[PDB]
């Protein structure tokens, strides 16, 4: 009869947990996660001591516990580094479908993170890198768009143009 | 000495220093007043751990005593010396199993092959089966006594990197003779504590595979003692390396090694030098930079 | 930090293993065969363990083409027993390199000694200036290249013959490259050099 | 002792120590 007990009070810890995973991607924030993770952990720290000793207890409490820990990785993963190209290589490496437009949260919690985090951390990195070539890219299309030659009138005849040296220091650069 | 311990316990906790077997010794030199008694090897462990900060701080101040050229001793030296004895830890514990388990799967394979040969000799080819069995008993007991030997090796393992992890992190700027000496007064404090270590050890040796050391004399290091360990300590650095060469070997010598990913040569006294700094920060191209003697202090983040 | 920064210990280190190498070699190799006894031989012995496995399972009833697959087998039987003796033979050894080592010591020191004079003659005139290949080529000059070791095969006679060699070879390099007012200076600082190292 | 680094200063100590006592304290203006 104590089985009754701990599925009713774990019944609550269950639907949260599927309404987290229910939640689409795009819309999850990683701090906000935490803090319902935390608020779940919490709640289930405070069992009766009869509940805790079942297997079931102890299996909710260690997938909170490994969602807490890949919880590193999910905010890497919501890095604005990552673009559709590295979402297709993290397909392709992890041998998963996914639709970018309707991934969900638990898909990804239920990928195994934790034992992959090697793959995971490589394509971050590769993101990574590609961001910075491509923010460099950027600097150089804003300056050059914005770049204007400053004119200086010379005797009232023409104006001709100043700051020659900070065109070539940054045409160099 | 307590914050010492502590941010030494806290960061080797996920280590398996457990030795259930650690003979205490009768007595044990301390630097934290305060430690565990009786110690545990874990215990022990992370003060001799902390013996190593007090030593270096003692030489330095030693050398200091003598006029020589003293370099400043921070906490960042020994969280890079905890860093690196968790890296060298793991990393030889691993190559020790990925070892062990390949030998296990090669005497099963030599048992795979005795049957094999006990089905031929089921069947003049079958005379001299007799030979190639009396060869491969003889290699799989061999193999048993190597396996043997491992679970040794195993007991010896934490010392020895701990002596190897303070090299890599703290013995970089002395001289030969006062890192062997500093060598020996850890080794001296660790044969103390009752911590099980490599009697002869070779930190050249221990630190690097010959592959890796054939590799870099095929690149312009000069080959001695001293020039092997620090070009082990251009291999093993958490932190960015600071080479000190008069002669302007090493510089060529890390041009060599790094010339697949394009290293490039800067100086500080270079004009052009922010601007390529900032080039090999955003792209990850390795650099070398040359006069630190007019350190900029752009480069301190 | 990374110190490449010659020093009298490093040298003298240099300058020793250098002696054993080419007047030793047998030390030189019962040396290098101790620091071997570490990862190297032993990771050679289990490589040979891996193309073993490659070659031991690549069976099809046919490990008896001629029932001599112990000839790879052998040649694992070799150098085990080879590596088992040096393991066992790793006291003797160190004691013997200890014993010889100590023996071309005392050139060692001279030779560090000399180098850091050459390196001190900077301050007595500004071109006195020399490298430390400026001394290794004399070390290579004193040791390879010398006449007067030519049909002596005892090492006493040998050693001997090298430490006069290598203080009149310095001598003379350096000396060839001075004002006449310093051969003495240089000369007196070899003999107070020699003093140091010279035994009684 | 540039060459020589091994007491440098032991006897440097005594050298200084004589000279301070050989030179007068003041010079009276």
């Amino acid at each position: 009869q104590d089985l009754k007990g701990v599925w009713s009070e774990l019944s609550k810890v269950w639907e949260q947990i599927d309404q987290m995973k229910e939640q689409p991607w795009v819309s999850v924030q990683p701090r906000k996660l935490r803090q319902n993770l935390d608020a779940l952990l919490n709640q289930l720290k405070s069992f009766p001591a009869r509940l805790r000793q079942y297997a079931s207890y102890e299996f909710v409490q260690r997938l909170l516990k490994g969602y807490m820990k890949i919880n590193m990785l999910v905010i890497e993963l919501k890095s604005e580094a990552l673009k559709d190209r590295h979402w297709k290589q993290l397909m392709k490496r992890l041998h998963v479908n996914w639709v970018v437009s309707e991934l969900t949260l638990g898909q990804i919690w239920d990928v195994d993170l934790q034992k992959n985090e090697a793959i995971v951390k490589d394509v971050l990195l590769v993101a990574q890198g590609e961001m910075a070539l491509e923010e460099f890219l950027k600097q150089i299309r804003e300056v050059w768009n914005t770049y204007e030659l400053d004119l200086v009138n010379y005797q009232n005849k023409c104006r001709l143009i100043r700051g020659w040296d900070d065109l070539f220091n940054k045409v160099k650069e | 000495t307590e914050a010492l311990y502590q941010v030494g316990k806290e960061f080797t906790s996920k280590m398996d220093l457990e030795k259930p077997n650690y003979i205490v010794p009768d007595y044990m030199p301390v630097v934290y007043d305060k430690l565990p008694q009786p110690p545990s090897h874990r215990e022990a462990i992370v003060n001799s751990c902390v013996f190593v900060h007090q030593t270096l701080h003692q030489a330095n101040a030693r050398l200091a005593k003598r006029g020589g050229r003293t370099m400043a001793i921070t906490p960042r030296h020994y969280l890079d010396f905890i860093n690196h004895y968790a890296n060298l830890f793991h990393e030889k514990r691993s190559e020790l199993e990925e070892q062990q388990m390949h030998l296990n799967v090669g005497l099963r394979k030599i048992k795979e092959t005795v049957d094999q040969v006990e089905e031929l000799r089921r069947d003049a080819k079958v005379n001299r089966s007799t030979a190639l069995l009396k060869s491969l008993s003889a290699e799989r007991e061999r193999w048993e006594k190597t396996s043997e030997t491992f679970k040794n090796q195993m007991s010896t393992i934490a010392g020895d990197c701990l002596l190897s992890a303070a090299f890599i992190a703290y013995a970089g700027y002395f001289d030969q003779q006062m890192r062997q000496n500093l060598f020996t007064t850890w080794s001296h404090h660790l044969q103390q504590a009752n911590i099980q270590f490599r009697t002869d050890i070779a930190r050249t040796e221990y630190l690097s595979n010959a592959d890796e050391r054939l590799r870099w004399q095929a690149s312009s290091l000069p080959a001695d003692d001293l020039c092997t360990e620090n070009a082990i300590m251009l291999k093993r650095f958490n932190r960015y390396p600071l080479i000190i060469d008069p002669s302007g070997q090493a510089t060529e010598f890390i041009m060599n090694e790094y010339k697949d990913r394009k290293i490039t040569r800067t100086s500080f006294l270079d004009d052009a030098f922010r601007k390529n700094l900032e080039s090999a920060l955003r792209f990850g191209n390795p650099l070398l930079v040359q006069d630190v003697e007019s350190y900029d202090p752009v480069l301190n983040p | 930090f990374v110190n490449f920064t010659v020093t009298r210990s490093s040298l003298q280190s240099q300058c020793l293993n250098e002696v054993l190498k080419a007047e030793r070699p047998d030390v030189d190799e019962k040396r290098s065969d101790l620091l071997k006894l570490q990862g190297e031989f032993q990771l050679r012995l289990r490589q040979l363990e891996k193309s073993l496995l490659q070659a031991l399972n690549e069976v099809k009833g046919r490990i008896l083409d001629d029932d001599t697959i112990i000839t790879t087998l052998e040649n694992l039987k070799r150098e085990a027993a080879e590596v088992t003796r040096k393991v066992e033979e790793t006291d003797i050894v160190m004691q013997e390199v200890e014993t010889v080592s100590q023996q071309y010591l005392p050139l060692s020191t001279a030779c560090s000694s000399i180098y850091f004079t050459m390196e001190s003659l900077k301050q007595i005139h500004f071109l006195y200036q020399y490298s430390l290949q400026f001394f290794l080529d004399i070390y290579h000059n004193v040791l390879y290249e010398n006449p007067n070791l030519k049909g002596v095969t005892d090492h006493t006679q040998r050693l001997s013959i090298i430490t006069k060699d290598l203080f009149q070879v310095a001598f003379n390099r350096v000396a060839r490259g001075m004002l006449h007012q310093d051969h003495i200076t240089f000369a007196m600082l070899l003999a107070r050099i020699k003093l140091k190292g010279t035994v009684g | 002792m540039l060459e020589d680094e091994d007491a440098w200063m032991r006897t440097l100590h005594t050298t200084a120590s004589n000279w301070l006592h050989l030179i007068p304290q003041t010079l009276s203006h």
